[PDB]
RNA sequence: AGGCGGCCGCCCCCUCGCCCGUCACGCACCGCACGUUCGUGGGGAACCUGGCGCUAAACCAUUCGUAGACGACCUGCUUCUGGGUCGGGGUUUCGUACGUAGCAGAGCAGCUCCCUCGCUGCGAUCUAUUGAAAGUCAGCCCUCGACACAAGGGUUUGUC
RNA sequence: GUACCCAUAUCCGCAGCAGGUCUCCAAGGUGAACAGCCUCUGGCAUGUUGGAACAAUGUAGGUAAGGGAAGUCGGCAAGC
């Protein structure tokens, strides 16, 4: 989904700056990535084998 | 999510921020209420009591 | 081989959704019978008059949202189909709604 | 873009595994080509025999929506942490349901214990029950509360 | 002469064709109205097909924050 975030935006030189900014962000649930294969290459003359 | 295959600074990336308030309203049409607590002590009583 | 009885509590209002006003009404029909073949099993499937007057008693496109029902498997006779059973579906009226459930009836 | 080669310990034989010399034979098919080859050349269906092993997967159907004109794509299906249908809540949308009662209510009509707001009936609304009632996933979330469902079929697919 | 249709199916138009063809009878409510809308007597199965989904494009209908004709030959269409 998204949300906002209400943000202080530590960025010199800018009507921006020392001010709250509100903006769109999204979220993105990751789950731990279980580690199962190992894959290797061989470059070869017509890319990688 | 992929990294980013170049190093750039350009005053974007790599700095420090400060999250002040993400809102957690009703998605599910117009958000009144950030918490469930918030929405009981403001509303009160009803007939589900 | 069973000739039990069961009601239920089909809604009608979530499973009619983006249907004309003039189709709204038969396809509660077609509804009824896929959730009578689908719940006891057989393709045979009748209703009865007083649900075709439960469902079609406010009109072709202000269907009523939920419909309390009951249906009965019994088997045919006297030079029977290969679909030997048969979901007689009846409709008994309720005031209310809330908290009402699938009922075994004996 | 790999399968043949080199080394060592043994193996059943061969000191003619080749050139120089002697000897006698094997079809000498009597003038005739396409002959000798890396060939135990490549692929397919079967036939009889030994040893070592294998015991599946797609497509339809049904469901699904993150997908669709139709096809196509991502999905679920165990008898126990499976799914589906009801119900329960969470969220939200509208704005206070029917009924009840009122010494609230523009007023009007009727009766007499002639009644010091006397009583009754009609009467737009209002007040308390009332942030009430109603819908809420079919493309929202959780449910181990209740019901049945679950290996149940049709078609196809092998490498000297 | 006396049946029957007198018609979006018995007539004409090559046809069970959104075309054309002369008349009488006329209810209740709202409403000035034989206007428009909903009912009653009386007819009908939606007009030579049904089922599933709601893609592009189209045909008819409705909207859209701010500007109000700046588009276009022209306020064409639509709307007040
Ligand atoms: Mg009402
Ligand atoms: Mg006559
Ligand atoms: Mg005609
Ligand atoms: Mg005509
Ligand atoms: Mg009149
Ligand atoms: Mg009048
Ligand atoms: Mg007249
Ligand atoms: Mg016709
Ligand atoms: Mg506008
Ligand atoms: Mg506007
Ligand atoms: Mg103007
Ligand atoms: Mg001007
Ligand atoms: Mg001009
Ligand atoms: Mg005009
Ligand atoms: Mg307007």
């Amino acid at each position: 989904g998204m949300t906002h975030i209400v943000r202080e935006v530590d960025r010199p030189g800018s009507k921006v700056n020392k001010k709250e900014v509100v903006e769109a962000v999204t979220i993105v649930e990751t789950p731990p990535m279980v580690v199962v294969g190992i894959v290797g290459y061989v470059e070869t003359p017509r890319g990688l084998r | 999510l992929r990294k980013s295959l170049l190093v750039q600074t350009k005053r974007r990336a790599l700095e420090k921020i400060d999250l002040k308030f993400i809102d957690t309203t009703s998605k599910f049409g117009h958000g009144r209420f950030q918490t469930m607590e918030e929405k009981k002590a403001f509303m009160g009583p009803l007939k589900k009591d | 081989n069973e000739v039990v009885t069961r009601e239920y509590t089909i809604n009608i209002h979530k499973r009619i959704h983006g249907v004309g006003f003039k189709k709204r009404a038969p396809r509660a029909l077609k509804e009824i019978r896929k959730f009578a073949m689908k719940e006891m099993g057989t393709p045979d499937v009748r209703i009865d008059t007083r649900l075709n007057k439960a469902v079609w008693a406010k009109g072709i496109r202000n269907v009523p949202y939920r419909i309390r029902v009951r249906l009965s498997r019994k088997r045919n006779e006297d030079e029977d189909s290969p679909n030997k059973l048969y979901t007689l579906v009846t409709y008994v009226p309720v005031t209310t709604f809330k908290n009402l459930q699938t009922v075994n009836v004996d």
